[PDB]
């Protein structure tokens, strides 16, 4: 899990605001767990990818 | 509205404090003899 | 033997008794001779509680915690049948005794973790065919474990299940719906698993000595908030005779 | 709004005959109550052992039935358990106990009557106050 | 060196310190500074306290959800009574936390500090030539300190009885006491009041005589204040016109005119009256309680017919009967 | 923050003592 | 935590010890006139 | 849902008669006779699937029995509820004058 | 003590006071709305 | 999931970067139990520097 | 319409004390329950302090 | 309804507090409508009445 | 907690106000010639 964090753009530095207070955590909130790598297809089977 | 809560004495403060200090001063210059 | 005085004040007292490294051997068993538990007791060593995976479901494991009570942990004059049965085994059936004592132990966080650290309605066994009670001689069975406060406990602010206020008297006209849980008590009653294993025997006088382990849950407040799992490893001594 | 005979006339055995005590025996009795009793049955209760009280109600479902001068003067000589089924003159104050408890060595018939006319006649004065406790005070 | 230890104790009982640390100090400046230290950490961050010994911990730290006027330090366990209880009787901090051992730490260190804190009062005027006394004053508030966190406790079997550290807790402490001990109907404690009101009457009463008869030495727009330097020879207020004026709003023989004697009178009736006062919690501390009027006046046929006295008595019910919910097990409250 | 308000008056009465005791106008006899 | 009772011990001896050492130093002699 | 359990239990037999399984044992007290001996078998001889099952209680003499016979109206018996029952309440429940 | 020779007085006079001021206010209308955000 | 950088913790890494990792109520920034912090925990370092 | 379930009719019950039972939004302003002083009321304070 | 709602002690200027702040809405809550009259019965058909 | 949101702002300008109010004072007063 903990790998798999560090591949969240949500731990960015360069994500942000000057006048966006606080912890990370009042952001996108108190991360819980990792829901799963997500794979994506179309009808044909196909796999795709999110740019 | 949906605002922050701090926003307020952020504000206040920030008024009250430097003005307070040149107050004192401009007061206490302007009291002195001669 | 210390009278009394010759223990006061020493927290010997919460110690269940030892036998010696001599003490090695093995008690008889006549099969068509009624047996009993004079004394059987208990004495925490550890008290580990299995933390929550948090949402993160990886697996828990039980950690070490601090006794923010103090020496009161100990169970003694536990006491009932240990009836022979069919197939040779042997099953302890408890009837009375100090068979509970309310702990109290703290965690990483600071957090106090209250149970009510107990064998009630002990239903002890071992192996078929027993002859003889050796060394290491596996003693299993269930327990119940009552709610840690009962009928009567009044929380803070008044409320109780067998007594007490029916709401937030605090809070005259506001929606009930949300304090629900709080307001209304529940009373649980739950199992729990035991095994003392023997270590050292003693034919001679029939007292057998070892350490224990048992599960159970702690306290969930009347009902307030889920229990935590917990597990329990210390030393037991028993005196059998036949009576 | 008096003590007066018609107050101080209870019931003195089983079968419904009467007895009326007298504005002296009521004091007596009174007295002799807080010197023998009071200690444990201050106000009708009972301290060392709340569940039983001079109520005269309870003293009727007693067993024998001790709600009369008869029944009270049998107590204070050869006390039982609320069924009879047991004697306890052992740790309970009695005549055949004096030995163990002084105070009821004086006691002469004159005076069990009087103890036993008090318990009685209290209720009949005080009402509720007399068998329930703090919560009357 | 004239002698080191010939020195220090020089030092020590040097007059020219700007804070008088005596023979007495040595003991008060660190037992004192122990006391303080530990409580403000205790008042902000100790964490619950079983104080009634059955497993049921009453947070009173600011960090747990207390305010100041909630917020208290909490008296050892009812489980610890009258037993000594230092760090090192625990199997650790947090187990003494628990149990309530800041408590004994703080009023230890303080009582024991609080006394050297008279017996100071005494030394400082010693080295100065002036009369003693003064501490003796100091005893009242002092022998109140220690009947409410000592005596009390010592008395009643526990220190978990003894006054709680907190705004919030006094209160408790009060009203459980009333019930108790029904205090308001004590000799002691009205004595104590009159000192108290008194007290601060003939404050008041001094205060104004003195202030209203001052010898005019000052502008008509200048501090009526001025009028008075520090080393002054002769007097700022005409007690002779004072006197003269109190005697008219009574009558003469009533009033002072002896500026010595009615000082004393200043001093001793409060103090004498707070001893009274701390006499009354040291002496319901063996549960000689204030008069109990319960039933007295009862009409012609046996009635009861209540007094204010009653009233007061379903009050205190009110607060026996709620108090420490969960603590008791058997009919008599014996503790 | 609650928290912070009351030790934050707390620690500024202290800081007041301070000054009161060590920092007071020397008391001065006679002459003023 | 035995060690802490140890330190504390100490600590407590010499306060103690400054003290009677202290008013015994011919306490009575250290004030404005008659000593 | 959460329910009290004994505010709901007050809404069945207990709550109208001496519930056998469940009523604290000074509730015999009202009764001619049955307090002391008999509330102390009853109460000690555990639960019961029907009020004349208290009858069976090895030992009674045959006047118990008898006075049994007279107060069963008095008497029903529900579900053993453990709130009333854990705690040794049954023989004592905090409760006194 | 040696009344210390290294002082000097402090001075603010009134057009700074206000040249002061409506720095410190007009700050105040710039962030308010970022505080608040 | 929840390290003290989601948590706006700015003063508590310069500590850990060093050597404190502990604090004296038992937890620790690693995640370990048991451990012993001594003196020198998290509370240790801010009682020292308040001195 | 009725009521019979007993916790039902005590909701009720323990809202007859007031008087009239009324349906409130405490949503919108994020009420507490603890009731508070009318106009009525705060002048009558505040006017005989003054005073 | 308006006959109806001030016969609620919620509008007792006597209930409230000194710190027990703002409107009377930040209590109970704002006033939406009436319930009805509540009649209590028992079993035998008896009218009950909230003291 | 759940506690009021002005009560921060009210203490700070409880303190702050008066506390301004003898410090413009004390100092223009310290400051007079003579
Ligand atoms: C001026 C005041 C200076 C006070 C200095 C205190 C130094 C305390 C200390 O070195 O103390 C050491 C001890 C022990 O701490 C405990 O230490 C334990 C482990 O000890 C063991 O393990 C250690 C190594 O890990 C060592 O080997 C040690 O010798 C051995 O006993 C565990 O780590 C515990 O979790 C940990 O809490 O002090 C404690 O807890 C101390 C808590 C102290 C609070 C002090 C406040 C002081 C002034 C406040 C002013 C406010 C204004
Ligand atoms: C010097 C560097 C420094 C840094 C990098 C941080 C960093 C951090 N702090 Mg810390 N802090 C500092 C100093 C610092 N602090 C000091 C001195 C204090 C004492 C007051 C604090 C008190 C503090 C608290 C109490 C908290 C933090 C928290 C946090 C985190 C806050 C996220 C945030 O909201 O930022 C916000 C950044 C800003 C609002 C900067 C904007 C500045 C602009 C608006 C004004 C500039 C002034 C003026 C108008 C300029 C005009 C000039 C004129 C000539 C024209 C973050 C990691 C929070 C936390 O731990 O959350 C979990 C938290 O609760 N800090
Ligand atoms: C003179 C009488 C007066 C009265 C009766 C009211 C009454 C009311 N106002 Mg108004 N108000 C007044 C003057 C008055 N106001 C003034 C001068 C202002 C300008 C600041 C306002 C600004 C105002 C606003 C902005 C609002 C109200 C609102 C309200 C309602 C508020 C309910 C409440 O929370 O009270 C609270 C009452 C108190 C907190 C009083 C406690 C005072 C104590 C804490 C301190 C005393 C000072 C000091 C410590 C004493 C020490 C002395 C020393 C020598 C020892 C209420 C009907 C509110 C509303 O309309 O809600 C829908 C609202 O939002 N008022
Ligand atoms: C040439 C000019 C050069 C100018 C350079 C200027 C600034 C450089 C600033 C570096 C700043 C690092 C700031 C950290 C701030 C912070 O962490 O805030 C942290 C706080 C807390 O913020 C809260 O944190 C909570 C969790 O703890 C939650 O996340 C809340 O949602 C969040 O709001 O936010 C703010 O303080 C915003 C403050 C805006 C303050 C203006 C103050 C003005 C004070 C004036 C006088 C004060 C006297 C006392
Ligand atoms: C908030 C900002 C507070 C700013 C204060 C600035 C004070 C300047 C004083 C000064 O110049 O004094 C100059 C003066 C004396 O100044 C001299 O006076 C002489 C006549 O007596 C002559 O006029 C001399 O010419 C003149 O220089 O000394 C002092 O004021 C010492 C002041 C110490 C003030 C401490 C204030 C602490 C406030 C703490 C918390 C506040 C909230
Ligand atoms: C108690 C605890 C307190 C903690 C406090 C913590 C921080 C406090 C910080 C306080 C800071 C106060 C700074 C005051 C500075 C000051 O007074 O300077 C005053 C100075 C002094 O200027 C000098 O004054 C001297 C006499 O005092 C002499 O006259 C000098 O000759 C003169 O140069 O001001 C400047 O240099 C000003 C440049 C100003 C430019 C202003 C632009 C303003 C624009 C306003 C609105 C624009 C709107 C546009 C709309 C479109
Ligand atoms: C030997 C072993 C000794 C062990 C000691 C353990 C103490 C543990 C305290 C604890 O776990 O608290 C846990 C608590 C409570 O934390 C609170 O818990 C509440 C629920 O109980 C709520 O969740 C609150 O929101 C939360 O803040 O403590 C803290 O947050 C403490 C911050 C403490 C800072 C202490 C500074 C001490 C400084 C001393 C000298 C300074 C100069
Ligand atoms: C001898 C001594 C005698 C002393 C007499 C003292 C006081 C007499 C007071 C009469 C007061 C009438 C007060 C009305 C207050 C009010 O309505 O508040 C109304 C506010 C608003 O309150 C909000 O209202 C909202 C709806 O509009 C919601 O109901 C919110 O829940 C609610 O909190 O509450 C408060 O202000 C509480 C304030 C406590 C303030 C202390 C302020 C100190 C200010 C110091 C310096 C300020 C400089 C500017
Ligand atoms: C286990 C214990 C560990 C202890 C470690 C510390 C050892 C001792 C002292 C040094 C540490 C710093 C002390 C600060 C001193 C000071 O301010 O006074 C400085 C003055 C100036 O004189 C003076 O100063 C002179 C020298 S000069 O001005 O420094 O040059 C000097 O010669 C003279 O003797 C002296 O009296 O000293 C005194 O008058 C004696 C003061 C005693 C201390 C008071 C304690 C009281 C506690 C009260 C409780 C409430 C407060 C709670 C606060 C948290
Ligand atoms: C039941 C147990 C009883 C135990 C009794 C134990 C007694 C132990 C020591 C007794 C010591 C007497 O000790 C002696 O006292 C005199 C004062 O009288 C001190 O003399 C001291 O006082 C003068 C002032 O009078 C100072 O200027 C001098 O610097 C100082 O030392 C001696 O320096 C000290 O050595
Ligand atoms: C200003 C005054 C300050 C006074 C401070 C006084 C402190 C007094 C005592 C501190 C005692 C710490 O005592 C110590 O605590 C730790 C837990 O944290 C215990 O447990 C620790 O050591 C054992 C081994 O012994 C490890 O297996 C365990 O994981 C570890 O936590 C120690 O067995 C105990 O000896
Ligand atoms: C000097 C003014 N006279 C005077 N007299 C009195 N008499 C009583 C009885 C009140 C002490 N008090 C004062 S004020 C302490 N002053
Ligand atoms: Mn704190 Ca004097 Mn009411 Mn027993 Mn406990
Ligand atoms: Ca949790
Ligand atoms: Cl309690």
């Amino acid at each position: 899990e903990k790998l798999a964090f560090y591949d969240y753009i949500g731990n960015n530095p360069a994500k942000g605001g000057l006048f966006r207070t606080g912890p990370m955590n009042k952001g996108d909130g108190i991360a819980q767990a990792w829901k799963g790598h997500a794979v994506f297809r179309n009808k044909e089977g196909e796999e795709l990818f999110v740019r | 509205m949906e605002v922050n809560q701090l926003g307020l004495i952020a504000t206040a403060l920030f008024v009250l404090v430097p003005s307070v200090f040149l107050i004192i001063l401009y007061v206490q210059t302007e009291s002195q003899q001669k | 033997t210390l009278t009394y005085d010759d223990i006061v004040g020493t927290g010997l007292a919460n110690k269940c008794p030892t036998l010696d490294d001599t003490a090695r051997g093995a008690y008889p068993i006549d099969s068509s001779q009624t047996y009993r538990i004079a004394r059987l007791c208990l004495q925490p060593t550890t008290f580990l509680v299995k933390e929550e995976p948090k949402n993160k479901r990886q697996e828990a494991e039980f950690v070490p915690t601090k006794l923010v009570t103090r020496e009161t942990t100990s169970l003694d004059q536990i006491q009932g049948e240990l009836k022979v049965n069919s197939d040779g085994s042997l099953t302890f059936v408890e009837e009375d005794g100090i068979d509970f004592q309310p702990v109290t132990v703290q965690m990483a966080g600071g957090e106090r973790i209250p149970l009510l650290f107990t064998v009630k309605n002990l239903v002890a066994s071992t192996q078929p065919n027993v002859t003889s009670i050796t060394t290491s001689t596996d003693f299993k069975g269930e327990f119940n474990v009552p709610s840690y406060r009962t009928a009567n406990f009044l929380d803070p602010k008044g409320r109780g299940l067998a007594s007490g206020y029916d709401s937030a008297i605090a809070l005259p006209q506001a929606k009930e719906e949300e304090l629900a849980r709080a307001n209304v008590k529940r009373f649980s009653l739950t199992k729990g698993q035991i095994s003392l294993n023997v270590a050292k025997v003693d034919g001679r006088t029939g007292e057998i000595a070892g350490t224990f382990e048992s599960e159970q849950l702690s306290d969930d407040d009347m009902g307030a908030h889920e229990p935590h799992e917990v597990k329990i490893q210390g030393v037991f001594y028993a005196s059998i005779e036949p009576a | 709004a008096e003590l007066t005979p018609e107050v101080l006339t209870v019931p003195l055995n089983s079968e419904g005959k009467t007895i009326t005590l007298t504005e002296k025996q009521y004091l007596e009795g009174k007295r002799l109550f807080q010197y023998a009793c009071a200690s444990c049955h201050v106000g009708g209760i009972t301290k060392t052992n709340p569940s039983l009280d001079l109520r005269t109600e309870t003293l009727a479902l007693a067993t024998p039935p001790r709600d009369n001068i008869e029944g009270l003067v049998d107590y204070m000589k050869n006390p039982t358990t609320y069924d009879g089924e047991q004697e306890i003159a052992e740790v309970h104050p009695s005549l055949r106990s004096a030995d163990i408890f002084p105070k009821m060595r004086n006691l002469t018939e004159k005076d069990l009557v009087a103890i036993a006319g008090h318990i009685l006649v209290e209720p009949k004065i005080l009402g509720d106050k007399w068998g329930g406790g703090k919560v009357y005070y | 060196s004239a002698n080191l230890w010939e020195r220090f104790c020089n030092w020590v009982t040097s007059t020219d310190n700007r804070l008088y640390v005596g023979w007495f100090g040595v003991i008060m400046i660190p037992t004192l500074l122990a006391a303080t230290i530990c409580f403000v950490i205790a008042f902000i961050a100790a964490p619950p306290v079983d104080i009634d010994g059955i497993r049921e911990p009453v947070s009173g730290s600011l960090l747990y959800g207390n305010n100041i006027i909630t917020g208290a330090v909490v008296p050892s366990s009812n489980a610890i009574g009258l037993h000594f209880y230092p760090i090192w009787e625990a199997a650790s901090l947090d187990e003494w936390l628990y149990n309530g051992g800041p408590y004994q730490l703080i009023i230890f260190h303080f009582l024991l500090g609080a006394s050297c804190y008279m017996g100071r009062q005494w030394e400082l005027s010693y080295r100065l030539g002036m009369r003693p006394w003064i501490c003796v004053a100091y005893s009242a508030p002092l022998a109140s300190a220690f009947a409410v966190f000592l005596i009390y406790p010592i008395g009643q079997g526990s220190f978990s009885d003894g006054m709680p550290l907190g705004i919030s807790g006094t209160f408790n402490f009060m009203i459980v006491f009333q019930a108790e001990h029904n205090i308001l109907m004590h000799p002691f404690h009205q004595l104590g009041v009159a000192g108290v009101f008194g007290g601060a009457l003939f404050c008041a009463m001094h205060g104004s005589l003195v202030t209203s008869s001052l010898i005019r030495e000052t502008t008509e727009t200048e501090s009526a204040n001025y009028g008075y330097k520090f080393g002054q020879e002769e007097e700022t207020y005409n007690i002779v016109a004072a006197h003269g004026y109190f005697g008219r709003l009574i009558f003469q023989y009533a009033s002072f005119n002896n500026s010595r004697s009615l000082h004393f009178f200043l001093a001793a009736w409060p103090v004498v009256g707070v001893w009274f006062t701390a006499l009354g919690i040291s002496t319901m501390a063996f549960n000689l309680n204030g008069f109990n009027f319960n039933h007295s006046v009862i009409d012609a046929k046996g009635n009861v017919i209540n007094t204010w006295a009653d009233i007061i008595n379903r009050a205190n019910l009110g607060m026996e009967v709620m108090h420490e919910r969960n603590a008791h097990n058997f009919p008599l409250d014996l503790a | 923050m609650e928290t912070i308000t009351y030790v934050f008056i707390f620690a500024c009465i202290i800081a007041l003592f301070f000054f009161a005791i060590f920092f007071r106008e020397p008391p001065r006899i006679t002459k003023k | 935590m035995e060690t802490l009772k140890i330190t504390v011990y100490i600590v407590v001896t010499f306060f103690v010890l400054l003290f009677v050492f202290g008013f015994l130093s011919g306490d009575p002699a250290r004030n404005p006139k008659r000593k | 849902e959460l329910v009290n359990v004994v505010d709901e239990k007050l809404g069945t037999a207990y709550g109208e008669k001496i519930d056998l399984n469940n009523t604290n044992i000074a509730a015999f007290i009202q009764y001619r006779g049955l307090y002391p001996t008999l509330a102390k078998l009853i109460v000690k001889n555990a639960p019961y699937e029907s009020v004349e099952d208290v009858l069976n209680i090895p030992g009674l003499t045959e006047r118990q029995k008898q006075i049994l016979r007279e107060n069963l109206e008095h008497f029903t018996v529900t579900e053993v509820e453990t709130a009333l029952v854990e705690g040794g309440d049954r023989y004592n429940n905090g409760l006194y004058k | 003590m040696e009344p210390n020779p290294n002082r000097q007085p402090v001075e603010l006079n009134r057009t700074s006071l206000y040249l002061g001021l409506l720095l410190i206010l007009v700050l105040a209308l710039l962030f308010s709305s970022y505080f608040f955000n | 999931l929840n390290p003290m950088w989601r948590q706006g913790m700015f003063v508590l890494p310069f500590m850990a970067r060093l050597g404190v990792t502990g604090s004296w109520s038992g937890w620790s920034i690693t995640g370990e139990t048991g451990i012993d912090p001594g003196f020198w925990s998290f509370e240790g370092v801010a009682l020292a520097h308040i001195v | 319409q009725t009521f019979t379930d007993p916790p039902t009719v005590k909701s009720y019950a323990r809202k007859a004390i007031f008087g009239e039972i009324f349906e409130f939004d405490t949503e919108t302003l994020n009420s507490d329950g603890i009731f508070r002083t009318s106009p009525r009321g705060w002048f009558t304070f505040a006017h005989a302090v003054f005073a």
